[PDB]
């Protein structure tokens, strides 16, 4: 399910995305683009990471030297282990799509 | 405050009542007593008894937990959440805001209670689209600056013809939206 | 889909206080009676081989309303009866779905047992947990199927699913009907679900031979009196009143051949119309299977005999006739 | 211990149509009776259920120089605002702990239902249908054809009880009720004979109860001519034969599936 | 009301052998005593309606829906119908050899719908009986067993009444369907004198028939046959999926293709 976002394209694991995600991933896109801080809000606790990843990963590839790393923080432990779960099951479609290993190491600490 | 109405409806009828419908738990400040009644209560719900987890909104098992689907089914807000006021420390917090960024002492206080009461509300929705409702026992709520301050999915979801139900009201439609969720796509 | 033609289903009701309120237009305990009744009437009019035991759960006990049986008239008769039922207490899925689960323990493989709980009351207080009695469910191939009243009730979701069985919900006493009505229809047999061959009897029915010549007086078998003439059995050789019911000493069912008939459309389908408003070469005014002028811009139309028919037909064939009259020829 | 004895008093009497007909196959002193059987408020206990500690307490407080109205009474009976919270969390523990006891179908043959299970030159076709076109050149006869006052009324007469086409005694009562009480006792003694008889039962335990199921008819049929007689010689009306299918019948089957076990043998 | 329906057995090989015998019984006859029962149950009172229905090898085609005569205006209409539609459907038809049975299933599953047409469109303060008076006049084919016993259980689901008056053949499967229904049977056997059979026996609507006396119910021998044979047996098997009355043991029943496991 691979989306063709205006700023470029964004590989998506799920089979659909709502309308807002288009709107989420391009306003994020935005921010990313001018390189400038901001805030946003998305009602929905899951698939809002992967929203959040999906972008990024994409956005890397596109532009590595833009950015270096991603610094994705969470409130407690218990829940950052399951957003880790999301962010791997990105990274196997992904690495399916392309059909090889790719240079992405993701870890908590 | 909890207590308090806990105690009132103990000593009444209605908290027997409470408990022949469905059983209920309370939450303490130590840890350790949360923990298993919270694992009993995701219990009651897996079987049919059910549970009505009574909570502290500002309370560590609030943020912490994480309702879903038959989990927490109809959040009940209990009156807007606030700190005592008399509290010193969050005095000097206030009272630096007032005095540095131009914010007003009451619209941070209510912005405090309107970002903490959507906190704790907002878990019944966590995704896959499990219905799940959420009535806010308070007038307050109702009023406009309350509302703008709601986040906008809740708060553009609410309507004004639904804003101020009544009690035997607000039953009566919440029956009727379990029915329209109840059935199938 | 192969279908279970004979089913021994219980209709499980709750007897719990949330029945004594009052969201339809009548009593909500007496609705699901009166309509209930409609279910017990119709279930045996679309499957004479099956058989139905109710029970009723008040006060956290399941009692055995009515023991399985094949005539509809005595289920009914205790459906009228349990209108004035005292309604107060709390019902315990457990002991319902044990007391069925005893009764449909023995019960031979051929047959496709069921159960039927109409939920009301969204608690369930029960004396132990039922998870255990979900996992002999399904070894004991019980397809339960819940239809809940007023509540998405999770313990009883994971039950139809983990079962085999449907769960539903009462959006509105008219959707009510049809939430039973689906019932009645023999459910498909899953891949679990086995089949075998069934031994029956015929009941020739017999009258006094020559005037009263070497008559055989008898009573009944479950005030009757004397009859002259009664259906006997190729094996009990006991007067047996009305038909389709089990030897009450062979085990083995007794059933007229008609009431065999009865269950073939179940078999053969009727294969859906297609439906097109505007004539299309149609140049029959009148419809054919009812000889009636269309005053409305509708049509079905067969696979194979290729005739017209308006809604009101099409409406009947597939409701109660199931089979398209042209297409007999 | 003697669970059978404690069994039989409660049914002793609670219900009359159980015992009523065990008692009849030994009135006559027909076959043993191990035979029979071997074939064949509320709030104390939810705080008994509930709290452990009652529990406890009942035990060691047995009823001794004291009365249960009493214990009654001991029922009901910041710091204490927390006591609230503590036994509501742990009454709510309680009872949920007291609840917690540790395919696609295919044929080959259809047309067979077409005509189903209901049992059972071309000139003539011709001949016929051509004869039947001129027919009804002529209609409209209904002035005299349709019906005669002879036709009319030999239809009125076989419309009589006495004609043809239409072809056309509750004395005992008091005999009804021991007819009744017989059938039930055939039924109720018939269903064991018949419990074993459909099934094969190719296996010695299985096979012996039916050797004794098949004796005990010949016993339990022994004693039924000696009641049949006394209501035969009464006064010779409403003669009951039915009754006599059913265990001429069973023999019929006794002896007949007995003798198919010697030619299997 | 009531709503009357006599499903005629118009069978031209039948009632064309008639002709050829030369015998003093003829379809035109019946069709007048159809007729005459038909005016009659009209006359009865205004509320009433009726409807004809033909049977042939083809086809069956509805015979129905000043006073030169003197007769009721209402009734002059219905016999012009009638009389001219039977004569077209008799003269007119093709000829197929392969097809000679009488057909009455399809007459019948044109007529219950009827009702049920009927029924949507009758007001609801007025409560309408209807009724079904089968003319059968010829065997009955085999062929047609199962789709006979579809319309039998439709019209009981709906209570109609099938008020069959079988002549010179008694139909085993007819007799059977008056039987579930709760209609009336009938052999007449003075084919002459028919008319006056139906003016006493049947032309009573059932709101009136159990205030009558009419001749007993005919014993119904409710046979089952194994599908080896279609020999009478009493003792049958059958299956869970074909509902199949079978003959005798076998591994596995050759309708259902089973892998039915011993035990
Ligand atoms: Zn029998
Ligand atoms: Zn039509
Ligand atoms: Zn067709
Ligand atoms: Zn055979
Ligand atoms: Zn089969």
């Amino acid at each position: 399910m691979k989306l063709n976002v205006d700023g470029l394209l964004v590989y998506f694991p799920y089979d659909y995305i709502y309308p807002e995600q288009f709107s989420y991933m391009r306003e994020l896109k935005r921010t990313l683009d001018a390189k400038g801080h901001g805030v946003l809000e998305m009602p929905s606790g899951t698939g809002k990471t992967v929203s959040l990843l999906a972008l990024i990963m994409a956005y890397q590839r596109a532009y590595p030297l833009e950015v270096t790393k991603l610094i994705y923080c969470s409130r407690t432990v218990p829940e950052i282990e399951k957003v880790i779960e999301e962010l791997r099951k990105l990274l196997n479609f992904y690495e399916k799509q392309e059909g090889e290993k790719l240079p992405f190491l993701g870890l908590a600490l | 405050y909890m207590e308090s109405t806990v105690a009132s409806w103990y000593e009444q009828g209605i908290l027997e009542n409470i408990q022949r419908n469905k059983l209920l738990f309370i939450e303490t400040q130590d840890g350790a007593e949360t923990s298993v009644a919270l694992e009993k209560y995701q219990e009651a719900c897996e079987n049919g008894r059910g549970a009505i987890l009574l909570s502290v909104a500002r309370g560590k098992v609030s943020e912490g937990i994480d309702f879903v689907h038959h989990y927490g089914r109809a959040v009940i807000m209990f009156g807007v959440p606030y700190v005592y006021t008399q509290s010193r420390i969050l005095k000097a917090r206030l009272e630096y805001l007032r005095d540095q960024f131009q914010i007003r002492e009451n619209d941070f206080l209510t912005f405090d209670a309107m970002r903490h009461a959507a906190q704790c509300v907002g878990r019944a929705i966590r995704g896959k689209t499990d219905y799940g409702l959420m009535v806010f026992a308070d007038k307050r709520f109702a009023r406009g600056d309350k509302r703008g301050k709601l986040p906008r999915w809740i708060q553009e979801h609410l309507t004004d013809a639904n804003l101020n139900l009544t009690v035997d009201e607000g039953v009566q439609v919440a029956k009727y939206f379990l029915r329209q969720m109840a059935q199938p796509f | 889909v192969r279908l279970g033609m004979m089913r021994h289903l219980y209709v499980v009701v709750d007897g719990s206080r949330t029945m004594e309120d009052q969201d339809l237009k009548p009593n909500r305990l007496t609705c699901t009676l009166k309509l209930l009744e409609y279910f017990v009437e119709e279930y045996f009019d679309q499957n004479p081989i099956s058989q139905i035991g109710i029970i009723v759960t008040k006060s956290k006990r399941a009692e055995k309303l009515t023991e399985l049986s094949g005539n509809p008239r005595k289920h009914i008769t205790s459906l009228k009866k349990a209108v004035d039922m005292t309604c107060h207490g709390e019902p315990s899925l457990y002991n319902s779905l044990s007391i069925a689960m005893q009764t449909l323990k023995h019960m031979p493989g051929h047959t496709s047992r069921e159960v039927l709980i109409i939920f009301s009351s969204l608690t369930t207080c029960d004396p132990s947990n039922i998870y255990d009695l979900i996992k002999t469910l399904k070894a004991a191939k019980i397809r339960v199927s819940v239809i809940g009243l007023s509540a998405e009730v999770r313990v009883c979701t994971v039950l139809a699913r983990e079962t085999g069985g449907t769960y539903h919900v009462i959006l509105d006493e008219s959707h009510y009907k049809e939430l039973l009505t689906h019932h009645v229809s023999p459910p498909p047999a899953s891949s679990s679900s086995e089949c075998s061959l069934i031994r029956m009897g015929f009941p020739q029915h017999t009258i006094a031979s020559l005037s009263d010549q070497d008559a055989k007086p008898s009573f009944s078998m479950a005030e009757p009196g004397l009859t002259l003439g009664g259906y006997f059995c190729p094996q009990c050789r006991a007067k047996y009143c009305e038909l389709p019911v089990e030897c009450k000493i062979c085990g083995l069912t007794l059933v007229s051949a008609p009431h065999l008939a009865r269950s073939y459309h179940h078999l053969f389908p009727l294969d859906a119309f297609q439906e097109i408003p505007l004539e299309e070469y149609n140049g029959e005014r009148f419809c054919y299977g009812c000889q009636g002028e269309l005053k409305d811009q509708h049509v079905y139309v067969c696979a194979v005999c290729q005739n017209v028919f308006c809604v009101d037909c099409d409406v009947f064939v597939h409701d109660s006739l199931h089979c398209c009259p042209g297409c007999i020829h | 211990a003697n669970k059978e004895l404690e069994e039989k008093n409660r049914m002793l009497q609670e219900d009359p149509v159980l015992f009523q007909l065990y008692k009849d196959l030994v009135v006559s002193q027909v076959i043993s009776a191990e035979e029979f059987w071997a074939n064949r408020s509320d709030i104390i206990e939810s705080i008994f259920r509930t709290y452990p500690a009652v529990k406890m307490k009942y035990a060691e407080n047995v009823p001794h120089n004291m009365t249960e109205k009493e214990f009654w009474t001991r029922f009901f009976q910041e710091n204490s605002n927390a006591a609230i919270i503590k036994r509501f969390n742990h009454h709510s523990a309680m009872v949920l702990a007291a609840g917690l006891r540790k395919i696609a179908l295919n044929l080959k043959k259809s047309d067979r239902y077409y005509h189903g299970p209901t049992p059972i030159t071309s000139q003539d076709i011709i001949n016929s249908f051509q004869s039947i076109r001129q027919e009804m050149e002529a209609y409209t006869p209904k002035l005299t054809q349709v019906l005669s006052s002879s036709a009319a009324s030999s239809t009125i007469t076989a419309l009589s009880p006495g004609g043809a086409l239409m072809q056309g005694q509750m004395v005992p009562n008091d005999i009804q009720s021991e007819l009744k009480h017989l059938y039930v006792a055939v039924g109720e003694l018939l269903r064991h004979f018949w419990s074993c008889f459909p099934v094969n039962t190719p296996f010695l335990e299985e096979k012996v109860v039916k050797m004794k199921s098949n004796l005990e008819r010949f016993q339990v049929t022994k004693l039924c001519p000696f009641q049949e007689k006394i209501r035969r010689q009464y006064l010779s009306t409403n003669l009951v034969s039915h009754i006599e299918e059913m265990l001429q019948t069973a023999y019929n089957k006794l002896h007949t599936w007995q003798s198919r076990r010697l030619m299997k043998k | 009301l009531n709503l009357l329906v006599i499903v005629v057995d118009a069978n031209p090989i039948w009632w064309g052998k008639q002709a050829l015998k030369e015998s003093q019984f003829t379809l035109s006859k019946c069709i007048d005593a159809v007729m005459v029962l038909g005016n009659s149950h009209l006359f009865m009172n205004r509320s009433n309606k009726l409807a004809v229905i033909a049977s042939h090898i083809q086809e069956s085609r509805f015979l129905y829906p000043g006073s030169k005569d003197g007769k009721y205006e209402l009734l002059t209409s219905a016999n012009e119908v009638i009389v001219e539609e039977i004569k077209d459907l008799m003269t007119k038809s093709d000829i197929k050899g392969q097809h000679t049975e009488t057909l009455l299933a399809g007459s019948l599953a044109k007529a219950l719908c009827y009702i049920h047409r009927m029924n949507k469109e009758v007001k609801d303060n007025q409560e309408m009986k209807s009724r079904i008076l089968v003319i059968k006049a010829a065997e009955d084919s085999a062929l047609q067993y199962m789709n006979f016993m579809n319309v039998i259980f439709a019209a009981q689901k709906q209570n109609i009444l099938i008020d069959a008056c079988v002549l010179d053949s008694d139909s085993g499967l007819l007799q059977q369907a008056c039987d579930i229904t709760g209609g009336l049977y009938l052999k007449v056997p003075q084919m002459p004198s028919l008319l006056q059979y139906l003016l006493w026996v049947f032309l009573p609507d059932q709101d009136q028939r159990s205030q009558l006396i009419l001749p007993p119910p005919v014993h119904v021998d409710y046979r089952a046959a194994c599908f080896c044979h279609r020999n009478l047996i009493e003792i049958g098997y059958v299956c869970s999926v074909c509902l199949s009355i079978f003959c005798n043991f076998s591994p596995i029943c050759t309708t259902c293709e089973t892998a039915f496991k011993i035990s």
